[PDB]
RNA sequence: AAUCCGGUUAAUAUUCCGGAACCAGAAGGUGGAAUCAACACGGCAACGUAAAUGAAGUUGGAGACGUCGGCGGGAGCCCUGGGAAGAGUUCUCUUUUCUUUUUAACAAACCACACCCUGAAAUCGGUUUAUCCGGAGCUAGGGUAUGGUGUUUGGAAGAGUUCAGCGAUGCUGAAUCCGGUGCGCUCUCGACGGCCCUUGAAAAUCCAACGGAAGUU
């Protein structure tokens, strides 16, 4: 937001249309969950200094998903507490990437 | 010539090669006009908080040649 | 001050307050109708001649 | 009674303005989403160009390959046509969840789009595959 | 005050078009504004088109392409009305040429 | 195609000085966007957007078009209530008399006539100052575009003006405010209504369309 109206940056890994994001409240990770049935999920740590740019890396890409009806990943809720991330797919089958 | 509100594109276009020189104007609502001029434009950014003025002074690079009021 | 002021100025907030009562729902959109059609014809020199018409209506 | 799947029609409002389309299924009922005629069409947008035997192979299949577009529209910005086509394999994969899902979205254009190459190399619905000028 | 014009083009004209404004120096002064720009119109109807700014013929070529057209067939040049009378009526003429073929190959 | 403000001369200023913009052309570069599904997606639609190739050939638009009347909008000027400043007048009366009270080009976000969608209407409705339109689809509801403008800033108070002082003409204080308006005058824009008949210059220039040539690196 103190950056530019434009996006910082823009990322493209997903070889299917991006479902959901969500950000983990405490821990600076958030993750990304498409119809490939792939979870990317990637250390996006902020500093409260204007010169100081938020770090942005990839962490981790979370596979053996199903896909139903070209329909993979569609929602990503992160644990208030740790790093643990539910995945709800297609299959009916949530998973705990922990 | 531009407003830009955000104080980090502020820092960007100031560590661009194009700006030349900025200026800090001290309002009667104790406001910091922070003045930068570039070749096209001269980008302004009006901040309320005093201490965000200041954070914001030396955080310009020292190369550019900062300014008090006009 | 022209007739011609008086008349651009009586016919208005005539039509004007016409209107108003119309959305307000005192009048229907026949008489309304019917109301704008005198109006148009000087039947009411000033405004409260014609909120008198609309209570006997 | 005039609109039925499988009947070729004309798009004559938006972007793809001037296609020709075969209705899918027909909405004619209604919905809540489309309070009116609305019948899902898929058409073409590109029109194949004219195959040639002197270019190559690949040339000849990219002249070939034709751009569809799965619409929905109202009746009155459709025209029917006296001229149907059926197809086996457009029966059933359209509905509410396909124009929902992006990727179902996606991949019912795919599946079009490799039944209208089948259809032009079997050579059948020659008119309703070439552009119309107006 | 009495203002002069800033020109030397005596005989004010359609040309001389001005503007009194006020100025920082509490001066009143002449500012002499350029004509409106004119819509595109449409070939067919000849009404003005819609979704197409309003500029000067040189000034257009500023703008971006979506900014000049409109996304459909003859867009930019042909009302949406237009296009869809144009549409029908080439389908209907082709109806016309096939049942009359028809009708003469029979 | 495209410029504004302030200052400056004994005599020149939209030209000079200070500051702030704009237009046109020119190349690469950086970043973003589209493609082995060949040249983007969304909306029922009017159409929208950061982009989103288009040869030959074929068109369209802007330029580009009479005159008159009324209505509406905005700006400046004029009128005027207070607020402030100074100069008055004043035995007394007189919250009083007189004078002043600025925001440019340009750049940002937002702010109302044509059309679309639902709709099928006369028991005729909507409506102008001036009855105009409506099954060639009214009133009503939801939209789309055109933004004449207005709102908030930036420019910009650092400038200008007016008062007080203090010391080369410098330095320091303050204020430069809140309204109300009218058949008002000047200029411009929008929406109509006539009269036309005389149905109302040309070109340079700029844009768009149809058309589909060509085409891991």
């Amino acid at each position: 937001l103190d950056f530019s109206s434009k996006p910082y940056k823009n990322l493209r890994y997903h070889s299917r249309a991006l479902r959901d994001v969500s950000y983990h409240p405490s821990l600076p990770l958030f993750c990304s969950g498409s119809d490939d049935g792939d979870v990317q999920v990637f250390h996006g740590r902020v500093y409260s200094d204007l010169l100081a740019n938020p770090l942005i890396v990839p962490l981790k890409i979370l596979r053996n998903h199903k896909v139903v009806d070209n329909v993979g990943v569609l929602s990503t809720c992160w644990h208030p507490k740790e790093a643990w991330l539910f995945s709800a797919g297609a299959g009916g089958e949530i998973r705990m990437w922990t | 010539p531009r407003q830009i509100s955000d104080i980090k594109q502020f820092l960007e276009i100031a560590r661009r090669k194009d700006a030349t020189s900025a200026r800090i104007k001290k309002n009667t609502n104790k406001d910091v006009k922070f003045k930068l001029r570039c070749s096209k434009y001269l980008y302004t950014l009006v901040v309320a908080d005093a201490k965000k003025a200041e954070k914001l002074r030396q955080s310009l690079p020292p190369d550019l040649t900062v300014t008090e009021v006009g | 001050m022209p007739s011609a002021v008086v008349w651009m100025r009586r016919q208005r907030v005539l039509r004007r307050l016409l209107r108003k009562y119309r959305e307000s729902g005192k009048i229907d959109k026949h008489l309304y109708h019917t109301l704008y059609l005198e109006a148009k014809g000087n039947t009411f020199k000033h405004k409260r001649a014609l909120i008198e018409h609309i209570q006997r209506a | 009674k005039i609109l039925k799947p499988g009947k070729v029609a004309l798009i004559t409002r938006g972007r793809f303005a001037g296609k020709k389309v075969v209705i899918l299924q027909a909405i004619d009922q209604g919905s809540k989403s489309h309070p009116f005629g609305h019948a899902v069409v898929a058409g073409v947008e590109r029109y194949p160009l004219k195959v040639t035997k002197s270019m190559g192979a690949k040339r000849i299949a990219r002249r070939s390959r034709v751009k569809p577009f799965i619409k929905v529209v109202n009746y009155n910005h459709l025209m029917p046509t006296r001229y149907a086509l059926e197809l086996d394999n457009l029966k059933g994969l359209i509905t509410a969840d396909t124009f929902k899902e992006p990727t179902q979205r996606s991949a019912a254009r795919k599946t079009v789009k490799k039944t209208f190459e089948e259809k032009y190399q079997s050579g059948k619905s020659a008119w309703f595959f070439t552009p119309l000028r107006f | 005050q009495r203002v002069t014009y800033r020109r030397r083009l005596a005989y004010n004209t359609r040309s001389n078009r001005t503007r009194i404004i006020k100025t920082p120096g509490n001066n009143i002064r002449y500012l002499h504004i350029k004509k409106l720009g004119t819509i595109p119109r449409c070939g067919d109807t000849g009404v003005p088109l819609q979704g197409i700014p309003a500029l000067r013929p040189r000034e257009f070529a500023r703008l971006s392409h979506n900014k000049k057209t409109v996304q459909r067939a003859y867009g930019g040049c042909l009302s949406a009305n237009a296009v869809k009378d144009r549409i029908v009526r080439a389908f209907l003429i082709e109806e016309q040429k096939i049942v009359k073929q028809k009708l003469k190959q029979l």
